[PDB]
């Protein structure tokens, strides 16, 4: 289920909470390459 | 676990711990017409009621416990059919 | 392991690898230099001592002073071993290096011979 | 007098994705093109006992902003950093890659991820085997400037570039302008 | 061919600082990339300097009635001493938890096999998976075996 | 012929007031090679000083010290079963024992490697940097 | 064989308590020349002994420098035992640290090296010194075998499965390399 | 044959953790160090006239 | 700790052969947590002396894998030792020498019996019979586990073998 | 490839070793030291 | 060889690294733990830019026989493909070896006047360059 | 006049780990500590000949 | 592995090996010094025929 109170990991939830609050693309480039563009939705485990 | 919580006492409802049925989880699912693939899990298929509603299978006397969504269950297990062959030759 | 080269044997060769694994190389310092990384402080005098007894003992059991034939000096006897020709009793171009000379400083070799004949101090 | 020349360049590159049970299938290459029944069956089982997380579906990662310390202006904030990110690296600003390559981005280089049964330094060399159809496909562009904001909308408008369709294969796929609201700091940030 | 050396034109202007970290955010945009095996760049891209704070720094969040962790992630007071991965992060509270009522876990062992991959995150234009992001290994309480 | 040589002794640098030392240094100019001579001694000397400079040599720490690592390490991991304050401190004068899990897990199998300092230089891996004890999900 | 004369004799040591002497290898057996059994080195009694750390401890009779911190801990520090003598009312914590055995091959990393005879010298570092420390590096060999009739059961052996660091050690590096290469030469004319 | 007593020793056992098998064996303090480095070799040569 | 009578005039000799193991009834961590992964275990029996030399081959990860024991005699005939943190008392009560075989084994104070036959399949007299006496030692039907009757090893290899001995 | 191995962002614990060398570094630029310390503990560390 | 699920299934108790991703070593000192952060972050900094200087292994001697010099402490090894023996290399069976040209050390960098590094072949990039 | 000299020689190192000696606050043997304090400070080629 | 035999053997001299601060140990060690050294060049293939 995507929409709830997701429990967040201890990375994602503190290097979230260290963002600043005005806009700055230095951290928010090297979040978004450790973590990725994408969260999971749906989808089996195929194998190939 | 909370209604068994401080349960001084407690009245076994079912004399032996006896296995659920397989893929019964499959039986709870609910199902997106829109989208081709049917859900995820709506009803729970854990709960029992309480009442150790069994089902004894064909060659496998380990009894199956039956949930209480579950109004009844029956063993029809039966193949039911496609063929097709064509050869040609030269010479 | 040295009888045969087959694929049978390498299985528990490596096994007794796993078992014992002997030293495949390692690096090297003069042994002057632990003292100086030691608890004990500074060592200079005693450093500088043990490099000059160092020095001279690399000199004085050095393997060209060693009886010509690979020369291995050990304690006071002179061996080879073999060159594996078992022709004589010391197993007799050729090739072989001169002892260093006496520090001038100049300090030479003579005899193709590998390396540096000429050291400088 | 009698000339003679023979040349086998056989090769294969198998992709098998259980971590141990990987390497039976595809170390029986030698001599062996067809895999073992039971070797198959017991990867299957492996891999079975162990994910194969990829053949996912997405959704935007910053959606899961909800209960933090300034959540929605750090929610908007990662939403204009994830549109930087996707377009300052998109693969439109590498060149079209030979032989239908396929262009990435890594870091500042480019990469021509080469097709099957090719390779070279812009897979242009061994073109022996296509076993497809052939020709050059279409590339979208990189967006040009983004909209003033006149009234809301977008006019990046993606057009075709330097790699056309020329052998014959199919345009690229895709829309041809974009249209939103424009955020003017979203309301001015939420009343 | 013809080799391809990248170049990057003058960075973006100045931004603000309010992270009590005071940096100016001086991000560039490499107009020309590499190819052809070339010289793939060599100045970095970010720049940091001193910068003037302008707006205060932003303060944590209420942790309203929630028991707080070793890390900060409050959660509600319903799996105080429950005998499991309260905290989900760490086992930091413990509650002491000697006396642990209910049974808990109810005798449930395993989770599924490699559920932290589930929770992993996902990279579309690399390939590649990122790291764990939501914390699937979570249970409420609510045992669902 | 081209045996290992050092630079010259670099200039002395100020006493450094809180490690109460000065330090001088060579770098290298030319590899030995061909079994040739090395550069056998150190190519770093220490000497005393007399430190007389404020210096903020130690750092606060809000929990409790650890007694022989001196580590800040909060009272929430004391009294746990593990060993967390270093070689023998923690767990000192402990009424009850908690915290610990039952089975008695082992460690990540290859964590220790993944712990140590890599020389990307020359794809040597060199001494422990991480600390990759126990300190249990 | 050629040996000088024997050396002026030095002066008495006050703990040693013993003369000693030495002389010079001029020359050795090239070919057939006379062997010397003599050595170039000798000793001799003495009798003119005078007077035979300062840190927080010392052993008795080794001038080895110890920490208090290391006093009544368990584990002996000292040959001579002076660390966990009258050691009476102290406790001694376990750290499940020496159930375990120390890393194997400590024996040749602690021997020194002589390039001239390529042998091994006598013990130069402490193998044995841990100096309270105890660091655990994960074996790469816990897969040799095991098992069980009664249970049926076939599994690795998981009984020692852990490699406790010397002081003297930075780190054991377990990793895995190999690479083996055959050359080969065919030449005819 | 031994011209020397090679039982006796000084003070804290000292390990000989090494050999194929799992067994702990003693060092006297009158033998310095022993390894356990089993080198192997040998050679073949042949020659005609 | 305890001990029936074994067969009585049990001989080595005509026990010797391929046996086939078919159910093991006790309560160990392996039989509940990974029973579901039992394979087709085959036991071969080869006198020495008074005591029996044992190999067992069994399907690891596929590749077959030799079990070579060696039953240490107690000194009565038809009990047997072997020796690894525990004393195994291999004990064999009831069995015949053309069908089935029934073992007896005690580790750590506690018992397990062992059902072996020459070949598939398996009289139901012989299962009822195992059962019966699995039952009377203080055992549950619950902790019977029944084995795969196919995929036996043929022979190990000189590189797959246990040395217990 | 069979495993995948991340370390966290920040707030890390360091080595008791590291530590105390860290702690005898000197403030004063020494590249004696600091050659040391590189060749004792490498230059980088492992992130992913 | 067929008996590689030994390997397959053994790795896992003994995995290698494979890729890298690699951070500064200044980055990992902390404020929290040491003061002077700044200081000591600029300092490993320029020990790290004068031990890539010093450590860049060109220094070395060119080896012989396609040898790949390796740089260690004081002392330099030349490793040589299989079929070279002796120290450099020099004596093979084979004749017209081609040898794979190396590159040198760069030079160093232009005080300010726009920094260029030179570098020759006696096959990796060069003209490096950097904004003053 | 036929001549045929083949040499076909292998030299293959698998190596079990890596170890690396640390270079400061080295903890040297008994022996070997004794010995040094048994050398005394003037010069002599016997005691470090010894040593 | 049961039974190993000596292949390789360092040498060392006896008188070496006298306990020292003996009675007469300095003397008694340069005699058996002059013994072994008697012993060595008295008779040898060297004085045969
Ligand atoms: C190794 O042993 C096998 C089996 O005896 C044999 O067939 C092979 O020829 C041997 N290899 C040699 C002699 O090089």
């Amino acid at each position: 289920n995507n929409p709830e109170f997701l429990q967040l990991a201890e990375p994602f939830w503190k290097e979230l909470s260290h963002l600043p609050s005005l806009y700055d693309y230095s951290a928010y480039r090297r979040l978004i390459d450790q973590y990725g563009t994408h969260y999971l939705q749906s989808g089996s485990l195929g194998g190939e | 676990n909370s209604d068994e919580r401080d349960c001084g006492r407690t009245k076994a409802v079912c004399t032996r711990k006896y296995n659920p049925i397989p893929s019964v989880q499959l039986m709870g699912n609910g199902f997106h017409f829109l989208a081709g693939e049917p859900r995820g899990e709506v009803l729970d298929n854990s709960f029992t009621g309480g009442i150790c509603k069994t089902v004894k299978s064909s060659r496998t006397s380990n009894p199956y416990r039956v949930p209480a969504n579950l109004e009844n269950v029956g063993f029809e297990v039966q193949t039911a059919t496609d063929f097709y062959k064509d050869l040609t030759s030269l010479g | 392991l040295a009888q045969n080269r087959s694929t049978i044997t390498y299985r528990s060769w490596g096994r007794s690898l796993k078992y014992n694994p002997v030293v495949i190389d390692f690096e090297m310092q003069p042994i002057h230099e632990v003292l100086r990384h030691t608890s004990l402080g500074p060592l200079e005098a005693k450093r500088q001592n043990l490099r000059r007894a160092l020095d001279q003992y690399l000199m004085e059991f050095n393997a060209c002073r060693c009886g010509p034939c690979v020369p291995i000096l050990e304690g006071t006897s002179c061996r080879c071993q073999c060159r594996l020709g078992s022709l004589g009793a010391a197993c007799e171009a050729d090739g072989s290096w001169s002892c260093w000379s006496s520090w001038s400083q100049e300090r030479r070799r003579e005899c193709s011979c590998p390396g540096r004949k000429v050291q400088t101090q | 007098a009698a000339s003679g020349t023979q040349n086998n360049v056989l090769r294969g590159e198998p992709f098998i994705r259980g971590a141990g049970f990987i390497s039976g299938l595809s170390y029986l290459e030698l001599d062996n093109p067809a895999g073992n029944k039971r070797r198959y069956s017991a990867w299957a089982e492996s891999v079975t006992n162990l994910p194969q997380v990829i053949k996912q579906k997405l959704t935007p990662l910053y959606e899961l902003v909800k209960e933090v310390p300034c959540a929605s202006v750090k929610k908007l904030y990662l939403k204009w950093a994830l549109e930087e990110y996707l377009d300052e690296f998109d693969p439109c600003h590498c060149r079209p890659c030979q032989n239908g390559g396929l262009a990435t981005v890594e870091g500042t280089h480019c990469l021509c991820h080469c097709k099957p049964y090719t390779f070279g330094a812009a897979c242009e060399q061994g073109v022996l085997v296509g076993n497809q159809a052939g020709g050059v496909d279409g590339g979208w562009s990189c967006w040009s400037s983004w909209s003033p904001c006149v009234q809301g909308k977008k006019t990046r408008s993606r057009e075709c570039n330097n790699p056309p369709p020329s052998g014959g294969g199919r345009s690229c796929v895709g829309e041809t302008t974009e249209s939103t609201q424009c955020e003017d700091e979203e309301l001015e940030h939420l009343r | 061919s013809s080799p391809v050396n990248c170049q990057w034109d003058f960075y973006a202007p100045w931004s603000e600082c309010n992270g009590c970290t005071k940096t100016q955010t001086r991000r560039r945009s490499v107009a020309v990339y590499g190819q052809y095996g070339g010289q793939p760049c060599v100045g970095n891209a970010f720049e940091t300097q001193s910068c003037e704070p302008t707006r205060g720094c932003p303060t944590e969040e209420g942790c309203g009635e929630r028991f707080r962790c070793f890390s900060g992630q409050c959660i509600s007071k319903s799996l105080v001493c429950n005998g499991d991965s309260d905290c989900d992060e760490d086992s930091a509270d413990e509650d002491r938890c000697e006396d642990s009522e209910r049974r808990p876990s109810c005798d449930i062992d395993k989770p599924p096999p490699n559920i932290e991959l589930t929770g992993n995150g996902y990279n579309e234009l690399t390939g590649q998976f990122r790291n764990r992001v939501i914390n699937t290994k979570s249970f409420g309480g609510q045992c669902r075996k | 012929p081209i045996d290992c040589e050092l630079s010259s002794w670099s200039s002395w640098t100020t006493c450094d007031p809180c490690q109460k030392k000065r330090y001088r240094y060579a770098y290298l100019l030319q590899p030995s090679q061909f079994h040739g001579e090395p550069c056998n001694f150190s190519d770093k000397e220490v000497e005393d000083c007399v430190t007389n400079r404020p210096c903020r040599s130690q750092v606060r720490c809000e929990g409790f010290v650890c007694a022989q690592t001196g580590r800040c390490v909060n009272r929430r991991l004391l009294c746990n079963g593990d060993n967390d304050c270093g070689d023998q401190s923690d767990e000192a004068n402990c009424r009850r024992i908690y915290k610990k899990c039952q089975h008695e897990m082992d460690q990540y199998w290859g964590i220790g490697s993944l712990a140590s300092g890599i020389n990307l230089f020359t794809n040597s891996f060199e001494g422990p940097v991480l600390d990759h004890r126990y300190y249990c999900s | 064989c050629q040996l000088s004369n024997w050396s002026e004799w030095t002066d008495c040591f006050p703990c040693q308590d013993k003369k000693y002497r030495h002389r010079s290898l001029l020359q050795p057996n090239k070919f057939g020349g006379t062997i010397c059994s003599g050595d170039i080195w000798d000793q001799a009694s003495c009798s003119s002994s005078t007077t035979c750390c300062g840190q927080d401890f010392q052993c008795k009779e080794t001038g080895r420098c110890l920490k208090r911190h290391l006093v009544c801990n368990g584990d002996q520090d000292c040959l001579d035992g002076s660390d966990e003598d009258d050691c009476e009312d102290v406790r001694a914590i376990d750290e499940d640290c020496s159930q375990y055995e120390p890393i194997p091959g400590s024996q040749k990393a602690a021997l020194g090296y002589n390039i001239l005879t390529q042998e091994d010298a006598q013990s130069v570092y402490d193998a044995s010194y841990y100096g309270g420390q105890c660091e655990t590096v994960y074996n790469g060999e816990w897969r040799e075998l095991r098992y069980d009739s009664t249970c049926e059961r076939l599994y690795y052996g998981d009984d020692e499965k852990y490699f406790r660091k010397p002081y003297n050690f930075l780190k054991y590096h377990f990793e895995a390399l190999a690479d083996t290469g055959i050359s080969s030469e065919f030449y005819d004319n | 044959s031994t011209p020397f007593d090679n039982e006796f020793y000084n003070g804290l056992c000292n390990r000989d953790r090494d050999g194929n098998t799992l067994t702990y064996y003693r060092r006297p303090w009158n033998v310095a160090s022993l390894i356990y480095e089993t080198k192997g070799e040998k050679n073949f040569r042949t020659e005609h006239y | 700790i305890s001990t029936i009578q074994p067969k009585a005039n049990f001989d080595a000799q005509q026990f010797a052969g391929t046996w086939l193991l078919v159910a093991v009834g006790s309560a160990c961590r392996f039989l509940q947590e990974q029973g579901h992964r039992a394979e087709a275990t085959t036991l071969h029996v080869a006198p020495q002396g008074t005591a029996m030399a044992v190999s067992t081959f069994r399907k690891l990860d596929g590749i077959c894998w030799q079990v070579r024991q060696l039953y240490g005699d107690t000194g009565v005939l038809g009990r047997f030792l072997l020796q690894a943190r525990g004393a195994v008392h291999v004990v064999v009560a009831e069995t015949d020498y053309q069908s089935f075989a029934v073992l007896y084994l005690e580790r750590a104070g506690q018992l397990s019996v062992k059902l072996y036959a020459r070949s598939l399949p398996v009289s139901d007299s012989v299962l009822s019979g195992f059962e019966q006496r699995v039952q009377e030692a203080h055992l549950t039907e619950d902790q019977i586990f029944y084995f795969p009757k196919y995929g036996f090893c043929e022979a190990a290899d000189q590189f797959h073998v246990l040395d217990e001995v | 490839e069979v495993a995948h191995y991340k370390l966290k962002p920040r707030s890390l614990m360091l080595h008791y070793e590291f530590l105390q060398r860290v702690k005898r570094l000197p403030l004063e630029y020494s590249y004696g030291e600091y050659r040391d310390l590189f060749r004792d503990f490498g230059t980088h560390y492992i992130t992913e | 060889a067929d008996l590689m699920q030994e390997w397959g299934d053994a790795v896992q108790y003994n995995p290698a690294i494979i890729k890298v991703k690699v951070e500064p070593l200044y980055e990992l000192v902390t404020a929290t733990d040491f003061a002077y952060s700044s200081t000591v972050r600029q300092n490993m900094k320029q020990a790290l830019e004068e031990f890539q200087k010093e450590v860049s292994s060109c220094h070395c001697a060119p080896c012989q026989g396609n040898g790949v010099p390796v740089l260690k402490g004081s002392r330099c090894d030349c490793i040589c493909p299989v079929g070279s023996q002796g120290l450099a290399c020099e004596v093979s069976y084979r004749k017209n070896t081609p040898i794979d040209g190396k590159w040198n050390c760069w030079s160093n960098w232009s005080s300010c006047s726009g920094r260029r590094k030179t570098r020759q072949r006696q096959s990796g990039p060069a003209s490096e360059t950097l904004d003053c | 006049n036929e001549k045929k000299f083949i040499f076909t020689r292998i030299f293959t190192k698998v190596q079990t780990a890596h170890f690396k000696m640390r270079k400061d606050d080295i903890m040297l043997d008994e022996g070997m500590l004794q010995s040094l304090m048994e050398l005394p400070d003037q010069y002599n080629y016997g005691m470090y000949a010894k040593f | 592995n049961d039974a190993p035999v000596l292949i390789s053997q360092k040498l060392s001299p006896i008188y070496n090996l006298v306990p020292v601060k003996m009675k007469n140990a300095h003397l008694k060690k340069q005699n058996l010094e002059r013994a072994i050294e008697d012993y060595i060049n008295e008779f040898s293939v060297r004085k045969c025929h």
